[PDB]
């Protein structure tokens, strides 16, 4: 239905800045969830990942992520800590919830995330 | 004091620690025989997601001895383990895979979703989305021949209304727990009235 | 494969006399110098068992007869053999002697026998033929010239050789090798023995114990079988079949009261039916094998009704 | 893979909005229904349009419609509207980390 | 009690067909396990689908699974088929003579 | 199993009518059963109700037009005495049939019956 993240906060780079994602209103063990980056000036870049089973953590090989996706079942929530922070890191973040299986699909994501590394 | 005074192993390792499984379409039969089962090692690793057992004991399945243990291994998704069970109707049951209601057996379902699914999907597993008639029980079809839900013959092409019976299974990661597929292995047991090739 | 030359031949089955034959231990308990008595499947004594012969030469030039039928099983099954050289592997026991019905296939080996129980397809004249395979210069068994199909199995199994020869022996031992198979309660059992013969051909007086090699779950009912054979190959005499001679022994089983007489190792030496003879009857009332001076009340008779 | 999309479309309202996701190396799907749609409202969180650019439904309006073809993948919109467009996006899947669409966007004159 | 049903659905082959049981005054039941579902073919006797909705087997098919929330029960059918749809019913019990649902169908266009 | 009912009747209105039901293929002492109307453009209506050991003879209170119901055990057979005939007694009186094992419920339905005044 609806996620709640872990807002605006700044670090250097070089770091690594945890994020969180609350889940509102679905069953987070059902659904693959993700982090994916909005920057502006940038398109979606699919990066952060869980499996709905185990942990498959999959991130894009271009530049390593060293992100650090968990989930508790308990919480709901999945977090982003992303290892090696840089000031590109700066952008909006959205954990987002897959759908079941199909063409993609993300019918429900986070509200945005504010993400500042500078 | 009482004093109660392993050597050869029943085959589950094969059965159970297999990159890949007989599609549920068609599956291979396994006849387990002619060796010692000890079912206490794979109930305490409690290794696989659910051990579930309709009318025997996991504990008690290895001081029983079964003289034939039949195994039917498969991938199937998390919402069709719900639907194989004996005297369940089932979507599996009416067509690929079918359970006799008489028949007790031992249904062991584990997740598969870390190495069977993938970001492509794995097509190797296939399943029979639909069948002109229920299969009989413990029996495969593998039948390519067009399903005719229209009554105006398929003649052995897609068509219209026509159907095919096998439809490739889609397996992936972000996929949900239902959606994700699990190996599933049903044990049927000859027990009493047969000479005791396994011994408890 | 299923390559055939029935060569049927006539004459009468040449028959002969087990005189004290076929006594395995019915049991694994070890007793010692005690007259034990059970009612089981047997043998029985002075009985009147075939001497077969699978090749039999008779002397003109070559002329090689390959008789062995088919044979049933009915209650138990009795098997003697002496063949120096081997010529003997296994036997077909089954029922349709074909599919759908279980197959028992005993191959003996160069050297270890595979028990077989399955499904096969016997052809019309079975056997084990035996090539030499010019690679490893090795003389291979092709086991197909027995039957076509091998699938469905039921059981498999392994063990050290049954048949086995010493040799060495220019005769005088010829190694006359007994198997006894009896199939009951779901467990066939293999019996077997080795002992020197200096005789021509027929057995001595001498007693036979017989072990208890394998006790399987067989579940299955034969009522038919025929034994196996080892052949091969020759090149441009003037192909080449039926290696030396071969003649085998059989009798059939029957429940029969013995009284056993163990030794102090638990060696059986003699044996006693019970229904024999009217004196083998009353040995069995005193269960000793020395019956004393007197006169002794053995079982009751009846006339019967026309 | 790689996609790219048609860059922009300027219309008016009760008017197609013909968007192209053009995706380089594989084309959609073996089981023949893949890539996607998603509309990112401007200064917003992205969201879906359409799964497998066939699909869908409700919290995708019916404006929302289309197919793809090979690699191309058709984002339609029928009876455009001032308040309803916003930059639209597509998603690769079956290979690579399945990324997303470049972004497009429909303006829409009258205003 | 009285109660009401999702009057109908209009649908195609492979999909969900949900529909309400929705029962005014008393909800389903104290043993927590009430109400049910019935179908009737058309020009025909009624037939059981579910009872206590949550609930029965052979006879029904799988087709026809579901539960019920409160008043409300929901008779769910995965994978329509143009052959199998049927005015729905569904009962409630423990109160007032039991009497019966919307009765209620649903159709499948594709036709 | 099988349900065969006395069809096609007619009597003068306001009277009453005996209808039937042989249960047949089960033993009707054994299996509780009820009588079921429906009326077009109404839902089933739950008309007489009775027990298996017993007679709880149970008429509605929309319908409570004396619906006397008879336990022919010996000849396994549901009777009804539906009194004061009207446009609303005339409905397809299905008879019924309890399930052994039911939350509430009826397994096995008669075919229907044809059944009018006017």
């Amino acid at each position: 239905v609806k996620l709640v993240e872990s807002g605006g906060g700044l670090v250097k780079p070089g770091g690594s800045l945890r994020l969180s994602c609350a889940a509102s209103g679905f069953t987070f063990t059902n659904y693959g969830m993700s982090w994916v980056r909005q920057a502006p000036g940038k398109r979606l870049e699919w990066v952060a990942e869980i499996s709905s089973g185990g942990s498959y953590t999959y991130y894009p090989d271009t530049v390593t992520g060293r992100f650090t996706i968990s989930r508790d079942n308990a919480k709901n929530t999945l977090y982003l800590q992303m290892n090696s922070l840089r000031a590109e890191d700066t952008a909006v973040y959205y954990c987002a919830r897959f759908r079941y299986g199909g063409g993609g699909t993300v019918d429900y994501w986070g509200q945005g995330t504010l993400v500042t590394v500078s | 004091e009482s004093i109660v005074r392993i050597t050869n192993l029943c085959p589950f390792g094969e059965v159970f620690n297999a990159t890949r499984f007989a599609s549920v379409y068609a599956w291979n039969r396994k006849r387990i025989s002619n060796c010692v089962a000890d079912y206490s090692v794979l109930y305490n690793s409690a290794s696989f997601s659910t051990f579930k057992c309709y009318g025997v004991s996991p504990t008690k399945l290895n001081d029983l001895c079964f003289t034939n243990v039949y195994a039917d291994s498969f991938v199937i998704r998390g919402d069709e383990v719900r639907q194989i069970a004996p005297g369940q109707t089932g979507k599996i049951a009416d067509y690929n895979y079918k359970l006799p209601d008489d028949f007790t057996g031992c249904v062991i379902a584990w997740n598969s979703n870390n190495l069977d699914s993938k970001v492509g999907g794995n097509y190797n597993y296939l399943y029979r989305l639909f069948r002109k008639s229920n299969l009989k029980p413990f029996e495969r079809d593998i039948s390519t021949e067009i399903y005719q839900a229209g009554s105006t013959p398929c003649n052995g092409v897609e068509g219209f209304n026509c159907y095919f019976p096998l439809q490739s299974y889609g397996f992936q990661p972000t996929n949900g727990v239902g959606y994700q597929p699990y190996r599933v292995v049903v044990l049927s047991f000859e027990l009493l009235h047969a000479p005791a090739t396994v011994c408890g | 494969q299923c390559v055939n030359l029935t060569t049927r031949t006539q004459l009468p089955p040449a028959y002969t006399n087990s005189f004290t034959r076929g006594v395995y231990y019915p049991d694994k308990v070890f007793r010692s110098s005690v007259l034990h008595s059970t009612q089981d499947l047997f043998l029985p004594f002075f009985s009147n068992v075939t001497w077969f012969h699978a090749i039999h030469v008779s002397g003109t030039n070559g002329t090689k007869r390959f008789d062995n039928p088919v044979l049933p099983f009915n209650d138990g099954v009795y098997f003697a053999s002496t063949e120096k050289s081997n010529i003997i592997r296994g036997w077909i026991f089954g029922t349709t002697l074909d599919s759908k019905t279980q197959s028992l296939l005993i191959v003996n080996n160069a050297t270890n026998v595979v028990i077989k129980v399955c499904e096969f397809q016997f052809c019309n004249d079975p056997f084990l033929g035996v090539y030499y395979h010019k690679n490893n210069k090795s003389w291979m068994e092709s086991e197909f010239r027995v039957y076509s199909s091998a699938n469905n199995c039921t059981f498999e199994y392994v063990s050290q050789p049954f048949l086995m020869d010493l040799e060495g022996k220019q005769g005088n031992f010829k190694n006359l090798r007994e198997f006894v198979f009896k199939n009951i309660d779901g467990y066939f059992k293999i019996y077997s023995k080795h002992t020197p013969i200096n005789l021509v051909r027929d057995l001595p007086q001498g007693f036979s114990a017989l072990e208890p090699l394998v006790d399987l779950p067989i579940g299955i009912n034969i009522t038919r079988f025929q034994t196996l054979l080892a052949l091969h190959r020759s090149y441009l005499t003037p192909s080449g079949w039926t290696a030396g001679a071969a003649a085998y022994y059989v009798g059939y089983l029957q429940p029969r009261t013995f009284l056993l007489k163990y030794n102090e190792n638990g060696t059986i030496t003699d044996a006693v039916d019970c229904a024999l003879d009217p004196l083998s009857e009353t040995k069995c009332t005193l269960k000793s094998f020395t019956v004393e001076k007197g006169i002794y009340q053995t079982s009751n008779f009846r006339v019967q009704p026309t | 893979i790689v996609l790219t999309q048609s860059p922009t479309l300027s219309l008016s309202p009760g008017e197609r909005a013909t968007l192209s996701c053009r995706a380089s190396e594989s084309v959609d799907n073996y089981g023949i229904s893949f890539m996607n749609w998603f509309q990112q409202k401007p200064g917003q969180a992205p969201r879906l349009l359409i799964y497998a650019a066939s699909n869908q439904g409700s919290g995708i309006p019916s404006r929302f419609s289309g197919s793809g073809s090979g690699t191309d993948f058709s984002l339609t919109i029928s009876s455009l509207e001032p308040e309803d467009f916003a930059v639209y996006f597509c998603q690769q899947s079956k290979e690579v980390p399945r990324i997303f669409g470049q972004g497009t966007k429909v303006e829409i004159l009258k205003r």
